[PDB]
């Protein structure tokens, strides 16, 4: 179809609530091979979190009640909840691979500005985060190093051409020490970045609009919040 | 379950 | 599969919030040709409502932009919204065939006691009132034909064999209400329906304990709801 | 759009 008619299904879809459609439609739009908008950006990342973020939640769910059966649960357990949870982590690996396909086939390279190339690049680390989320073994390994490589990209990008209450680069950073603590197993370095993120962009705080401002403490309130559980 | 970057 | 491990899936699906593999999972299980238990029943029933739901809430964001572009929003419409409204529609006809196939093929005349019989019925009046609200033409009439005889149905013995408090029966004349107000355009059935529905069970609520007189006034407050609305 | 029966 032409780029016009599925942006247009894929607003249609977002209104109705139709994620897995909306994702479809914003794939076969990104494989045109332009650039995608700001507003056209979001409609991409809004379909595909909405889509894995409900196989994440569906996976936490089946995960945690095959645990609690491994845990002597004994007879109380045949195999449904494992191939269900195996089953649900198949459909989420797809769909990670999916993005980052879209994302290393177009979006990256032909990415013309350097804020949608961090928006990119913390997309990669966050797919790559949830991937991280369910692997075992050799996939586990190589899985966080292309997370921690994308983070690591997007972060310095950020630091050079973002300033610190940026919502994209307080976004990025957030994600990054998300990584640092629950997939790294690295806590200094999470409190660390999370800390320091939100220091450097306190700092900056008195300067901005009614509308930056929200924008900005949105992401900042998240850093604070995740400092209280890490700490 | 920490707080990650919120999708708007 | 085995029925056991199907609900099995199923009680699990409803944890993980996987509505259409529940649905799947509890239609294997239909499929045995035993008859549900009221858990199982609920099971069933919560899976293809929050199905059907979500492509009824499409479908009406959908219909809406597609008749508000129809209104001479001229130069601002190709035929996306409506190639994709019919989507939608067709997806939304094929799961509701589905429930009545369940229906017919096997709970109504399987099942072995007046409560269950009522439910089902009430079901499939249910299931042919969400395909009489996208239907047309000649399709409309044998389906609204077909609504009001299950829901006539059900109705009947609900009166013979079921307090005027019981949820059940309470919550099968509020849909039958609802099928006289919007689908028959028949508002004087209606209102007449939901008020005589209301002062008989109102009739009973002083002998019914704390948990009774949850259930049934959930249901009649939507009676009341309605007559708010529709009169 | 009134209201139907809920569903639990
Ligand atoms: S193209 C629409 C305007 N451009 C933008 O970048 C967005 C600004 C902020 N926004 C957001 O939803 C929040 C507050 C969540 O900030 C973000 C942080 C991190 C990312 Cl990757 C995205 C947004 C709306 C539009
Ligand atoms: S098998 C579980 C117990 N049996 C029941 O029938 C239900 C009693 C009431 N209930 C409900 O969720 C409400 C209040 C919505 O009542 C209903 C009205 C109409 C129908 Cl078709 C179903 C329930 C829980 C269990």
């Amino acid at each position: 179809m032409e780029r016009a008619s599925l942006i247009q299904k894929a607003k249609l879809a977002e209104q109705a609530e139709r994620y897995e459609d909306m994702a479809a439609f914003m794939k076969g739009a990104v494989e045109k091979g332009e650039e995608l908008s700001c507003e056209e950006r979001n409609l991409l990342s809004v379909a595909y979190k909405n889509v894995v973020g409900g196989q994440r939640a569906a996976w936490r769910v089946l995960s945690s009640i095959e645990q609690k059966s491994n845990e002597e649960g004994s007879e109380e357990k045949g195999p449904e909840v494992r191939e269900y949870r195996e089953k649900v982590e198949t459909e989420l690996q797809g769909v990670c691979d999916t993005v980052l396909g879209l994302l290393d086939s177009h979006l990256i390279k032909e990415a013309g500005d350097a804020e949608s190339r961090v928006f990119y690049l913390k997309m990669k680390g966050d797919y790559y985060r949830y991937l991280a989320e369910v692997a075992t073994g050799d996939d586990k390994k190589r899985i966080i190093d292309s997370a921690r490589s994308a983070y690591q990209e997007a972060m310095d990008i950020s630091k050079k051409e973002m300033p610190p209450t940026n919502p994209i680069r307080l976004g990025l950073a957030l994600n990054f020490s998300v990584f640092h603590y629950e997939i790294a197993n690295s806590p200094e370095e999470a409190i660390s970045l999370a800390k320091t993120t939100f220091d450097e962009a306190m700092a900056d705080l008195h300067t901005l609009s009614e509308d930056s401002y929200k924008d900005s403490t949105l992401i900042m309130q998240l850093l604070r919040d995740n400092l209280t559980l890490w700490t | 379950r920490s707080y990650s970057s919120p999708d708007i």
